[PDB]
RNA sequence: GCUCGCCGGAAGACCAAGGGUUCCUGUCCAACGUUAAUCGGGGCAGGGUGAGUCGACCCCUAAGGCGAGGCCGAAAGGCGUAGUCGAUGGGAAACAGGUUAAUAUUCCUGUACUUGGUGUUACUGCGAAGGGGGGACGGAGAAGGCUAUGUUGGCCGGGCGACGGUUGUCCCGGUUUAAGCGUGUAGGCUGGUUUUCCAGGCAAAUCCGGAAAAUCAAGGCUGAGGCGUGAUGACGAGGCACUACGGUGCUGAAGCAACAAAUGCCCUGCUUCCAGGAAAAGCCUCUAAGCAUCAGGUAACAUCAAAUCGUACCCCAAACCGACACAGGUGGUCAGGUAGAGAAUACCAAGGCGCUUGAGAGAACUCGGGUGAAGGAACUAGGCAAAAUGGUGCCGUAACUUCGGGAGAAGGCACGCUGAUAUGUAGGUGAGGUCCCUCGCGGAUGGAGCUGAAAUCAGUCGAAGAUACCAGCUGGCUGCAACUGUUUAUUAAAAACACAGCACUGUGCAAACACGAAAGUGGACGUAUACGGUGUGACGCCUGCCCGGUGCCGGAAGGUUAAU
RNA sequence: AGGACCGAACCGACUAAUGUUGAAAAAUUAGCGGAUGACUUGUGGCUGGGGGUGAAAGGCCAAUCAAACCGGGAGAUAGCU
């Protein structure tokens, strides 16, 4: 539910929160935390690679059952949860031998309802099962790239992949971007969208709320001297050259797709 | 005002004392051009 | 058992002082200049057998030494250690 | 020595960092000290720092560093696994009194505590590099219970007043006491217990997790403070004595209650919010190989051990960083009275100072202030600077608006003291007494005593009652930027940057991109509701025409065209 | 509840005066802004010079910055003084 805020102050004038009354209001799982140590985007050289990274609160990482490998096993979901890792909620599940693990919570899970992976499984949304199991024409989510691996494809708080080809071994997906991408028939799937769909609905309604999720500021290349941009400069307000990056490649247009190893996987770009 | 020099020993000693010097090669350098110019404290370290 | 050639060269001196005449007759406590390499079993040991008296306790403490300047030349004296040994009562020492 | 003045949320006290003998005593006055100096942080000599509990070391890890092998790289070397380092965080335990010229939670007196050794005695599933639990964690807010501490009364000791009065509802001073141990309280959390079973916890497991069934609602965990003990002690105003006038010795009364009360404690609580809030060991527990009556395990008692290093002194400063005994800078802790909302501010206590040139004189001029006739911005680039406003309560308050604001708009009234209501009210606190009780740190009832606003009425004083300090000038029109924020350390704080938003574009994950000869790493333990780049810059109404040029994207028939 | 309000600590530096061989190689005095947050601060770490870092002033990188410092080529070169 969005809910837009009074305007008690500037600041609290254009932010809409987004209110899930379903996720729990207490401490996370503990045997599934581990340390998320920051980076400010910085490798191993000190350096700073992607910029605009720093700051913001402290988060604990939460494992995530991608792989979702406990096959004929039911399990119960526990309650709902809140990770500041993601966008999309996860789900504190429970097996029958007392396995707990976290799973994405798809679109309308709820607490109390049944999961199951494997093939055997049935066709609700929650189960896992690879995608020669899955009707044509579904919409799926947490898809795997290559079987084992982890799902991959979708995870983001209200995206879902339709399965829309199958020729023997691979399966012809419309990814959420709307590219068509080959995947082979062996990889898992997760079915139904994945759930917190109103995620792109906040609006953060003042600057320090992007500094709270550790967005440094963005300072715009055209307000820079000669030096440090290649659109810096200027007397006054001057931009009498192409848009390019920080390292002079155009931006506005130009492609930067340079895999030909993966050329054969992809059979319409988007558009 | 606050000054550009504010002491600390332990940064003191990491940063420019003996095993600093000599964990690395061009930190071997320096105490064998202090050791040809005869130096009397040959490091920072006390 | 600390061998016997070493505690002959743990004890250096008595230290004559006010405090260390004060500490004789109230708390029966004796000062000694010690090795400064020597540990507080080490002086137990030597007094209990070099002065043939009883140890209570021993406490020990680093003197640092002072800077002079011998005309214009700085010079530092030596670090020693003292150690106020506490006989047990009754016992008496020169 | 007596006065005077100054600080007193510091200019007092305790540390860390840093310094390194500046500490204490004797002695010296050349140099050093912005003067003299008998003095000194100066010279010279001597003295001074005492720990099982404080701190470090040590056990443990964070960011990070190093890194066997390894991978990579002309060489140097780069990165990183197992590891091993690395506090600023986790991990056993001591308080009170006394004492030195100088140290004390270190010495002494008193009373405790912890962890290890060995050793007997009783007891017998012990065992890890493994499993689990615990450690273990955010912001804000709300009270409630307390204590530190203060005030008043009582109590004890002293006093009866240089000048009117002062045997009293008078004045002065004291009224202090710990850790530990016992009690388990306000209060917080929690359903217990037994059995059966179990694709989980890499194997195992009695443990944890999950299913059952049965039974009991009442056990458990945490917990400030209080009370008791510690304590027939210690401390204590004063006296009594000696006096090197510094002191030293001796003796010692009362040592209660009420009320107020923290930013400290319960509270790592509770409530709530989204931005979703370290790790590892100690500690607890489970078994694995192993061990089989041995080892080990806990239990009592005895004994032993607890090393080494630091401990002086300054530490918002004359000792540190500033070349100086420099109006600078410097993290933590302690927080008395009166007034006050207050850690503001005024005056004070404890405590510490009078800032290492003075003495006169009382010109111009400069500096920092005070007051000013009449006028009141005529000054000026410009009301720069000054002056003025200033508190609380109540009354009242416009355009406009995103309905929150504007707004403390503006403007005005009241304000002291005394008495009465009421010898102190409403309220707070809450004793005896009585009742009840699963009996206690209990529950009612009960109102003594203490504390105590605020208001009305009456009176009264001054020129003036928010009387000092303290403490908004206000309104009208308009440019720009939505806002809070940011910036040229040291001439520019702005309309510049940032910003939420918007859009374009790239990017299918071994992502684009970035740092790297490379290995790799960041992006991201993320996955198109994601990420990078670019422009614009809340919001409202909107964003028109041009693809010739320059870019970019798509095309692949022809022309042209490299190595070969 | 709040990048809410008034206001000390604390952080900052808008205006004036002083000071300008200063008490001070940027400060004092009287005002001033922020003051639960994009806050501030201690300790420790990491990024290195055509490199860092930068809510962007060519700002900052040890009183030095349109390319730091130190040593070396080095007695660079100087139709100039
Ligand atoms: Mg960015
Ligand atoms: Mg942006
Ligand atoms: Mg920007
Ligand atoms: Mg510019
Ligand atoms: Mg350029
Ligand atoms: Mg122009
Ligand atoms: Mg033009
Ligand atoms: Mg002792
Ligand atoms: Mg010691
Ligand atoms: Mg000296
Ligand atoms: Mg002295
Ligand atoms: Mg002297
Ligand atoms: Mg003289
Ligand atoms: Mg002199
Ligand atoms: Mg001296
Ligand atoms: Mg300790
Ligand atoms: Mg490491
Ligand atoms: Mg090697
Ligand atoms: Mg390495
Ligand atoms: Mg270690
Ligand atoms: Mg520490
Ligand atoms: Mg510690
Ligand atoms: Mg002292
Ligand atoms: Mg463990
Ligand atoms: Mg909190
Ligand atoms: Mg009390
Ligand atoms: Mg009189
Ligand atoms: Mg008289
Ligand atoms: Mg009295
Ligand atoms: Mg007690
Ligand atoms: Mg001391
Ligand atoms: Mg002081
Ligand atoms: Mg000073
Ligand atoms: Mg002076
Ligand atoms: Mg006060
Ligand atoms: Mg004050
Ligand atoms: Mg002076
Ligand atoms: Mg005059
Ligand atoms: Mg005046
Ligand atoms: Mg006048
Ligand atoms: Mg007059
Ligand atoms: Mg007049
Ligand atoms: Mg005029
Ligand atoms: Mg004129
Ligand atoms: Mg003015
Ligand atoms: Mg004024
Ligand atoms: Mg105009
Ligand atoms: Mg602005
Ligand atoms: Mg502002
Ligand atoms: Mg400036
Ligand atoms: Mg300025
Ligand atoms: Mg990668
Ligand atoms: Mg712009
Ligand atoms: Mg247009
Ligand atoms: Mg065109
Ligand atoms: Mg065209
Ligand atoms: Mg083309
Ligand atoms: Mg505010
Ligand atoms: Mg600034
Ligand atoms: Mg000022
Ligand atoms: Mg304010
Ligand atoms: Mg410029
Ligand atoms: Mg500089
Ligand atoms: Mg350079
Ligand atoms: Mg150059
Ligand atoms: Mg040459
Ligand atoms: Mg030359």
């Amino acid at each position: 539910a969005v809910v837009k805020c009074k305007p008690t102050s500037p600041g609290r004038r254009h932010v809409v929160k987004v209110v899930n009354p379903e996720l729990h209001k207490g401490k996370p799982f503990a045997p599934l935390l581990e340390k998320n140590s920051k980076s400010g985007g910085r490798n191993n050289n000190g350096r700073i690679t992607t910029r605009h990274i720093g700051g913001g609160h402290k988060q604990a990482y939460r494992i995530v059952d991608f792989k979702r490998n406990k096959d004929g096993i039911p399990a119960v979901v526990e309650r709902l949860e809140y990770d500041p890792n993601r966008s999309a909620n996860i789900a504190l599940v429970l097996y029958k031998d007392g396995e707990r693990r976290y799973i994405l919570a798809p679109k309308g899970l709820k607490a109390g309802d049944q999961i199951q992976s494997g093939v055997d499984a049935a066709i609700k949304p929650g189960n896992t099962l690879p995608m020669r199991n899955i009707p044509v024409g579904s919409t799926v989510h947490n898809v795997e790239m290559k079987p084992g691996k982890g799902g991959q494809l979708a995870r983001s708080a209200g995206t879902y992949v339709q399965i829309v080809a199958r020729d023997g071994a691979y399966v012809t997906l419309r990814l959420r971007s709307g590219e068509m991408r080959k995947v082979e028939a062996d990889c898992r799937a997760t079915l139904g969208e994945v759930g917190n769909a109103e995620h792109m609905l906040r609006v953060l309604g003042k600057a320090g709320a992007a500094r709270w999720r550790g967005v440094r500021p963005t300072v715009r290349g055209t307000a820079m001297n000669p030096v440090d941009h290649p659109h810096g400069g200027g007397e006054g307000r001057n931009f009498g050259k192409h848009p390019v990056t920080p390292w002079g490649v155009q931006t506005k247009g130009k492609k930067t797709r340079s895999n030909k190893r993966t050329d054969k996987f992809i059979v319409r770009r988007r558009s | 005002m606050k000054r550009t020099f504010q002491p600390s020993v332990l940064k003191r000693n990491r940063s420019h004392g003996f095993r600093a010097r000599m964990a690395t090669k061009n930190g071997r350098q320096v105490l064998a051009r202090r050791r040809a110019k005869g130096r009397a404290r040959l490091t920072v370290s006390k | 058992m600390i061998r016997e050639e070493r505690l002959l060269k743990v004890l250096r001196a008595p230290h004559v002082s006010e405090k260390a005449s004060t500490a004789m007759e109230k708390s029966n406590t004796i000062v000694l200049k010690v090795a400064k390499d020597a540990t507080k079993a080490e002086i137990k040991a030597a007094v209990q057998k070099l002065f043939e008296v009883e140890v209570e306790v021993v406490n020990t403490l680093v003197v640092k030494g002072k800077v002079k300047r011998h005309g214009q030349r700085i010079g530092r004296r030596s670090d020693w250690k003292k150690a106020y040994v506490t006989l047990k009562e009754g016992q008496n020492l020169d």
